[PDB]
């Protein structure tokens, strides 16, 4: 019954269903046991197992909120209502906060943020000298630790990218609006 | 203004889900540049290319380009921001129709010799 996950996300009973082909595709690609494991979600982020990311390490954490490390499809749907363009921007936020705290004890820490950037710079093979990522770290706590610590806070996030929206592009899926044509 | 370690993260070609709908995307993953050029003359060595190799500017903005050719079968769009004093980061977004070729040979290589 689509009714009630239609209920509790921002997509309608139709999105619902096609979301479901999405998963049904996505979930039998390595073991068919009607669930999505983490080398499936790789396959589908990336088209490739090789591709060891801590995104993905991140976002399959983030979906896996009964946390036996498979996702089924009320997951998978509750999940990908965060990314709509038209879900609460404050769920963004949390999400993406939650996200970018690599080691899951609490605040956006200068080291989470280097391993990131070093990490994303190599995505494009760009591996910028120590000192300018340390420049460029520099500039970005010099913005957001407005409760000086050292370290970015929830709120501190959020004043981020409430300043700076096109941080959170990655937080919404276009794609989601035209759910119901594609599949 | 200069960008912030998080446009670096959240705009990394592998730092979201869109692959998750394939061919519904309309661009190839953005390839990132990272240059000491100035964005001036990034965007005039462009047009000069443009001219030379039959091409169109469908775009020119504060942003960057949007550079089109080979009626329907080529487009780009090229945003430049400043990342340090030193260093803009030059991001291409480029779809291709067909299977050297402009992309290959000439315009790929352009960026490449940018990058410092
Ligand atoms: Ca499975
Ligand atoms: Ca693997
Ligand atoms: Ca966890
Ligand atoms: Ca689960
Ligand atoms: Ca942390
Ligand atoms: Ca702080």
């Amino acid at each position: 019954d689509p009714e009630l996950l239609a209920r509790d996300t921002v997509f309608s009973v139709s999105e619902i269903e096609a979301l479901y082909e999405l998963f049904k595709k996505i979930s039998s690609a390595v073991i068919d046991d009607g669930l999505i494991n983490k080398e499936e979600f790789q396959l589908a982020l990336f088209k490739t197992n090789k591709k060891e990311s801590l995104f993905a390490d991140r976002v399959f954490d983030l979906f896996d909120t009964k946390h036996n490390g498979i996702l089924g499809f009320e997951e998978f749907a509750r999940a990908l209502s965060v990314f709509h363009p038209n879900a609460p921007i404050d769920d963004k936020i949390h999400f993406s906060f939650q996200l970018y705290d690599l080691k899951q004890q609490g605040f956006i820490e200068r080291q989470e943020v280097k391993q990131m950037v070093v990490a994303t710079l190599a995505e494009s093979g760009m591996n910028l000298k120590d000192t300018v990522i340390e420049d460029i770290i520099d500039k970005t706590f010099e913005e957001a630790d407005t409760k000086h610590d050292g370290k970015i806070d929830k709120e501190e996030w959020r004043s981020l990218v409430l300043r700076h929206p096109s941080l959170l592009k990655n937080m919404t899926l276009q794609y989601l609006k035209d759910i119901t044509t594609t599949f | 203004r200069r960008m912030n370690a998080f446009d670096i993260i959240s705009g990394s070609p592998g730092f979201n889900l869109s692959g998750l709908f394939g061919d519904a995307r309309k661009y190839d993953r953005v390839e990132r540049f990272v240059s000491a050029w100035t964005a001036e003359r990034v965007v005039e060595r462009l047009e000069e290319i443009v001219s030379a190799e039959n091409l169109t500017v469908a775009k020119k903005e504060t942003w960057g380009m949007k550079i089109e050719g080979q009626k329907g079968n080529f487009a780009m769009v090229v945003e430049i921001n400043q990342l340090t004093d030193e260093l803009v980061m030059i991001e291409v977004r480029k779809r291709q129709r067909a299977a050297r070729d402009l992309w290959t040979d000439t315009l790929r290589p352009f960026f490449v010799e940018l990058v410092h």
